[PDB]
């Protein structure tokens, strides 16, 4: 009939869209958020939206990309005041270190020594300190890794590496949606969604080829990638149940300082106390035994009946993708997955290897380095993994065998684990309807 | 009741909680002071469309621009009882530009002239 | 093999650079213009 524009404001109509998000933690230094952020709300809220399909994409969500800057931004802070190690690139003579000790691969120890300067301009030092084979190159005679490429940089003592959680809140004008879905995909319309003021807290926790400390899935294992027929992309799995990690340092290593120039200090590792022996972390036969037959059915799924699935350890790359990074006490560890991924599938502990190294680039980036000072005494660390990375060696078409070996190497992948389940959303109150009606 | 919740209401349902949702609506130092200050520009945009049309005083205002009904072939009853405001804003995504702009110029520049007339007598 | 420019405008000079490591030194030459450099041979 005669039906009239009408004008409404305030109506419940949502879009995609992009835009800073405030962080805040629950949360003396430490490296972390904690001193960037402000606190959350003690009691945050959630509203089910009913009927309604909302679509996801974790492969396209900008939150994962807010949030790498973020860290990289903040971890760049806490070393702005602290100790430069340039006067430290000298010619670091060094021998082989001779104890009580069970060893590594021969020559993994050594003792060296170095001219360095003191707080006196005019005065110089004889000293000696302890370093593993992985920070020294040889030119008899030394260098530090990364003399030749980039300006090192000392942590400081002071700051705690333990993760805090953050928090994301929308800013006004906008909401967080949440898709509560069991055995999402990360893809396509989701048939549960909720509001919330706020995310999750999400630890900064930071792993290759595993993935540490982070979510459950919760009824069963799921397997999700960009592209499940391309053997390029990485595949990420999580677990429905935890499987711990035990790692240790046996060897109560001892801290000695000394100072350099007038402002500055430097931390070395003495003389180890006792037995010298490998480090290492345990992996429970048991019960990554069964971990392994849930993936590799749920794998069978995706890839099809009858076909043989094994693991393999990575065929090359660096350090930092070929093992699994650490965190622990401050110290950084790399290990030899191998034993975890040696099987083949048709139808009581492990024990792994470690490596220590104390210059590292948590980033990949180039001409950046840090220094980690050492840490005093016996380490022992408990932690869990709550996924897997992996790739396939596959694509071929030629074969009834698949094969899998492990990912890693981006960081950005391993918080898409714990952001899938979030997206952005604007709110547009403005509308206009065909109701009739009359005005003067 | 709460914020949206009125997302899977019908049309016409939804109008209970246009309020609720209008109060809602209101280096890291930079990155947080361009979404608040956006924030407030986007705000006011969308007041400055509502006063052209002289509707800002309410939430719910009736104009004197015909409904044109081949935009879409529906019954108001197909309309408001049967459908959501989210796949509502769809339907019409073509049209809300041809829409605002007879708001500004059909109806204000009529109403201003015919106002003034009878204010300068 | 010089059609040259002003007399002397081009200079061959050398210097003790330092190295990658503070306990280290190298020789090196260089060629500089006359307008970046002055003298103090
Ligand atoms: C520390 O001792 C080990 C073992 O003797 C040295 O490694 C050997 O190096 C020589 C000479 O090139 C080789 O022929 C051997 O095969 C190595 N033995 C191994 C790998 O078991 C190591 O060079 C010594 N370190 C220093 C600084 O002298
Ligand atoms: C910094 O020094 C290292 C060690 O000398 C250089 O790495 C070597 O690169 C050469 C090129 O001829 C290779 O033959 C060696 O095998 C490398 N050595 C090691 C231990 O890997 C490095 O190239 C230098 N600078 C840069 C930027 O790489
Ligand atoms: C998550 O699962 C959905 C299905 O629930 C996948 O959607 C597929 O989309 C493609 C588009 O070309 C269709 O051809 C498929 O038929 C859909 N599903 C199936 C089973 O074929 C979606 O791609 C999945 N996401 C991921 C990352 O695998
Ligand atoms: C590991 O080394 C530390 C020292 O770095 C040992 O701690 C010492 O323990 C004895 C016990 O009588 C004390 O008297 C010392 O004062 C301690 N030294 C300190 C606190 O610096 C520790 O016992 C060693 N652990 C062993 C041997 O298992
Ligand atoms: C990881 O498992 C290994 C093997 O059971 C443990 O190794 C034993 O450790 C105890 C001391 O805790 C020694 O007395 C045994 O001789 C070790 N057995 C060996 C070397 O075969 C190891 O301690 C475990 N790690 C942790 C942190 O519990
Ligand atoms: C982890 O350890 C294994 C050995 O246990 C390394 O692999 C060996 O590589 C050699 C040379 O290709 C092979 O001959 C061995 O068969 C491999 N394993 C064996 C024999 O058990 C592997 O490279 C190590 N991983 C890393 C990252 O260093
Ligand atoms: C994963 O979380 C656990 C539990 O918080 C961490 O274990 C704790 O580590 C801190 C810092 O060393 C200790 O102060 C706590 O006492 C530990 N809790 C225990 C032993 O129950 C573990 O370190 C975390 N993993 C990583 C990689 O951060
Ligand atoms: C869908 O909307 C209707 C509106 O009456 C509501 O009663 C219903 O609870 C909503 N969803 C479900 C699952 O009931
Ligand atoms: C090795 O053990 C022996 C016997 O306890 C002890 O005498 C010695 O000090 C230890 N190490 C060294 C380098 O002497
Ligand atoms: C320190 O310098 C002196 C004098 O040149 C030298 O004899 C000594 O070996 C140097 N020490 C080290 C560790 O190089
Ligand atoms: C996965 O990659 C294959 C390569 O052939 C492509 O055909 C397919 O469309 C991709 N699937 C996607 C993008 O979902
Ligand atoms: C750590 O030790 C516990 C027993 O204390 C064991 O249950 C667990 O599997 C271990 N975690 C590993 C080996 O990752
Ligand atoms: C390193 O060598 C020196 C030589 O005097 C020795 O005194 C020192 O104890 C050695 N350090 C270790 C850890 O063996
Ligand atoms: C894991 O346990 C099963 C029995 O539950 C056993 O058959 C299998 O051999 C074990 N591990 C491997 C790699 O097969
Ligand atoms: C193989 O196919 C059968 C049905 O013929 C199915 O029951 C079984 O689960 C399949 N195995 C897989 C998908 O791994
Ligand atoms: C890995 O698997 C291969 C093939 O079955 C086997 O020969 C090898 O011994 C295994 N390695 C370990 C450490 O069990
Ligand atoms: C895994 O480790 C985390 C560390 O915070 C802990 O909170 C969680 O309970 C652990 N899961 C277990 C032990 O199943
Ligand atoms: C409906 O409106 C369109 C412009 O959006 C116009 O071209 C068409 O003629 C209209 N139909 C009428 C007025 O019957
Ligand atoms: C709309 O529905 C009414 C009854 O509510 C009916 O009388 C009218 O014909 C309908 N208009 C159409 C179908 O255009
Ligand atoms: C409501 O719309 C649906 C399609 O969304 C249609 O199938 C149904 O017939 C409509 N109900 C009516 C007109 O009563
Ligand atoms: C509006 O435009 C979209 C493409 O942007 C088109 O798919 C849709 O059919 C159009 N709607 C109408 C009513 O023409
Ligand atoms: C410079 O000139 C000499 C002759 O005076 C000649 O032999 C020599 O090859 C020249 N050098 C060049 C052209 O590089
Ligand atoms: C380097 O310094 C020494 C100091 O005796 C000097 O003899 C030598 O000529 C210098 N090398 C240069 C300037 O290239």
């Amino acid at each position: 009939e005669n039906l009239w524009v009408t004008v409404y404001y305030g109506v419940p109509v949502w879009k995609d869209a992009e835009t800073t998000l405030f962080c805040a933690s629950d949360a003396k230094h430490n490296v972390w958020a904690t001193h960037a952020c402000v606190p959350t709300d003690p009691n945050p809220q959630e509203i089910h939206l009913e009927n309604v399909t909302e679509e996801f994409n974790m492969w396209k969500n900008n939150m994962v990309e807010q949030m790498h800057e973020d860290i990289i931004s903040l971890w760049d802070q806490s070393l702005k005041p602290c100790v430069k190690l340039t006067p430290l690139c000298v010619t670091l003579q060094c021998t082989n270190v001779t104890n009580n000790i069970t060893d590594d691969m021969r020559g993994e120890l050594k003792n060296c020594s170095f001219n360095m300067t003191t707080e006196l301009r005019d005065k110089k030092q004889k000293v000696y300190s302890l370093f593993y084979r992985l920070d020294v190159v040889q030119i008899k005679e030394y260098r530090l890794i990364n003399c030749n490429t980039s300006a090192i940089t000392q942590a400081c003592p002071k700051v705690s590496f333990e993760p805090i959680p953050i928090h994301y809140c929308a800013p006004a004008g906008f909401a967080i949606l949440k898709c509560k879905d069991k055995k999402f995909n990360g893809t396509g319309p989701c048939p549960s969604v909720s509001t919330v003021q706020c995310t999750h807290g999400i630890k900064p926790v930071v792993s290759t080829q595993l993935l540490l400390n982070g979510s459950l899935a919760e009824e069963e294992v799921i397997i999700r990638s960009e592209n499940i027929t391309n053997n390029a992309k990485n595949i990420l799995v999580q677990l429905n149940t935890p499987v711990q990690i035990n790692c240790t340092r046996p060897n109560n290593n001892t801290v000695k300082s000394i100072r350099i120039g007038p402002g500055q200090a430097f931390y070395y590792t003495g003389d180890i106390i006792g037995d010298i022996r490998q480090a290492h972390c345990n992996v429970s036969k048991a019960t990554w035994n069964e971990t392994l037959g849930k993936v590799v059915k749920q794998l069978r799924k995706h890839f099809g009946n009858n076909t043989i699935i094994r693991f393999a350890q990575s065929s090359g790359g660096d350090l930092e993708v070929t093992t699994h990074s650490f965190n622990c006490g401050g110290e950084f560890f790399y290990c030899n997955t191998s034993g975890l991924f040696n099987s083949t599938w048709i139808s009581d502990s492990i024990t792994l290897p470690c490596r220590i190294k104390q210059i590292i680039n948590m980033w990949q980036r180039i001409g950046q380095a840090m220094y980690a000072p050492p840490i005093q005494g016996v380490i022992r660390c408990v932690s869990n993994i709550t996924g897997l990375i992996l790739t396939r060696d596959g694509g071929s078409t030629n074969s009834t065998t698949e094969t899998f070996r492990p990912g890693g190497g981006d960081m950005r992948d391993n918080w898409r684990s714990e952001l899938y389940k979030y997206k952005v959303v604007k709110i547009e109150p403005l509308g206009v309807a065909p109701t009739r009606c009359k005005r003067r | 009741l709460g914020f949206l919740g009125a997302a899977g209401s019908t049309m016409g349902a939804a109008s209970m909680t246009l309020t609720v949702q209008a109060r809602n609506l209101l280096h890291w130092g930079i990155k947080q002071l361009q979404a608040r200050v956006l924030a407030v520009e986007h705000y006011l945009r969308d007041q400055q469309l509502l006063g052209i049309w002289g509707c800002s005083g309410k939430l719910i205002c009736c104009t004197n621009v015909p409904w044109n009904s081949s935009w879409s072939n529906r019954n108001l009853s197909e309309i408001w009882d049967n459908m959501t405001w989210l796949q509502w804003d769809k339907e019409i995504s073509n049209y809300t530009q041809i829409i605002y702009g007879l708001l500004e110029e059909s109806q204000n520049q009529q109403e201003k002239n015919e106002q003034d007339l009878l204010a300068l007598d």
